[PDB]
């Protein structure tokens, strides 16, 4: 059957405190199977489900590294929107990534996804080709441009059309 | 590219000498690193930075101090030189990806 | 295993 | 994680073809580069591979292949000039895509 990973990055800046609050929920087909929160006391991925119980600690550990570092991301990001909308500094705003991997019953890649939403509008989205991008509005296109320049979409490719995969075909083992 | 620019150039320090490097860049890159390279063999990652105000340990930290007050400034400090300090140091920024290189710093700390 | 890093907006 | 450069010295003539090899250890995905350094300068981007075509070309007539199965980023260039005399180093992306350099491979181009 037709099987699918989809992680959720979503960060809140708030008035006065300097971090956005940063979620990321992970789903394998419906279930949601992963999840980090930066309200929590202790920040690091944990597990939704049982089958996720298996995973070493080295797994989680460097999940909860890379998730540190999509904070930080959002945190820069954040602020270069507010440039590009021309938005006063203090106020609330939400920046949310969505990627990843749609495969057939054969395992392979059908359909992968790198999209962006900026206060709930759309921002940019790579298209199905997986080598163009569909920027919303004139801000997007300031976007689109650099990673047309930088070559963003072969370098997400490379991640959907591999590791995504690869990693889905083990969790699906392992439910 | 002088787009990542060094100072100072050329440095000569005592040992126990605090040393500070800075790194200017034009590229409006998010990221910058501070790489070392020894005898013009690897580049080793020391500090590195996700935009003004973050400051990360890389590889080779010990020694050193970092500070990212801007966008386009990122300075390393080394706090008490070493002799085992003494190299040419690289400023890079990126915006994912490729990074850009400064020139190079030379530092020597005498022993 | 997570996305790679991304690139700047 | 790491790039192996397994010749740390070539010497060759001018208006020979060079072949500078790379090999990669990387459990994800590989993000390769190749870049050049110059006496008293910094590294220059020379090319890279992300996806896509494993033949990529590169800035003054270096192109590169990428092969997956043998873990591999090897440089290459028709006709050196004397001022292709350099240290070359092969690059992965890693964390927070910070650079991981190889050890490098000096060329000298009698």
């Amino acid at each position: 059957g037709p099987h699918s990973m989809r992680y959720y990055e979503t960060a809140t800046s708030r008035r006065g405190l300097g971090e956005p609050r940063y979620t990321s929920v992970g789903y394998v087909d419906d279930k949601e199977f992963v999840r980090f929160d930066s309200d929590a006391e202790n920040p690091r991925y944990e597990p939704q489900v049982p089958w996720m119980e298996q995973e070493g600690p080295e797994y989680w550990e460097r999940i909860t590294q890379v998730a540190k570092g999509q904070e930080q991301w959002f945190r820069v990001n954040l602020r270069t929107l507010l440039g590009y909308y021309n938005q006063s500094a203090g106020g609330t705003h939400t920046l949310q990534r969505m990627y990843g991997c749609d495969v057939g019953s054969d395992g392979r890649l059908l359909r992968g996804y790198e999209q962006f939403a900026y206060d709930g509008c759309d921002y940019i989205a790579l298209n199905e080709d997986l080598r163009t991008w569909t920027a919303a509005d004139m801000a997007a296109q300031i976007t689109r441009r650099k990673w047309e320049q930088a070559g963003a979409a072969e370098y997400y490719r490379a991640y959907l059309e591999g590791e995504c995969v690869e990693w889905l075909h083990r969790y699906l083992k392992n439910g | 590219e002088a787009a990542v620019t060094q100072s100072p150039r050329n440095k000569v320090a005592v040992t126990g000498e605090k040393v500070t490097l800075s790194c200017n860049q034009t590229n409006n890159h998010n990221n910058m690193y501070w790489y070392r390279q020894d005898t013009g063999h690897e580049l080793r990652l020391i500090y590195y930075s996700y935009g003004a105000g973050s400051t990360e340990k890389g590889d080779i930290p010990d020694g050193y101090k970092a500070s990212r007050p801007s966008q386009e400034n990122f300075s390393l400090t080394l706090e008490s030189a070493t002799p085992s300090q003494t190299s040419v140091y690289f400023c890079a920024s990126g915006g994912g990806g490729t990074l850009y290189f400064g020139a190079g710093t030379r530092l020597s700390v005498l022993s | 295993q997570l996305s790679p890093f991304p690139f700047d907006l | 994680q790491s790039v192996t450069q397994p010749d740390a010295r070539v010497t060759v003539s001018e208006g020979a073809s060079l072949q500078l090899r790379c090999k990669y250890s990387y459990s994800a995905t590989p993000y390769l580069f190749w870049y050049v350094q110059y006496p008293r300068q910094g590294p220059q981007l020379l090319l890279k591979y992300y996806s896509g075509d494993p033949v990529v070309q590169g800035v003054n007539g270096f192109e590169a292949e990428f092969s997956k199965s043998n873990s591999s980023f090897h440089l290459r260039k028709a006709s050196v000039h004397r001022s292709d005399s350099a240290v070359y180093f092969c690059a992965v992306s890693g964390f927070a895509s910070a650079l991981t350099f190889g050890s490098g491979t000096k060329v000298i181009v009698l």
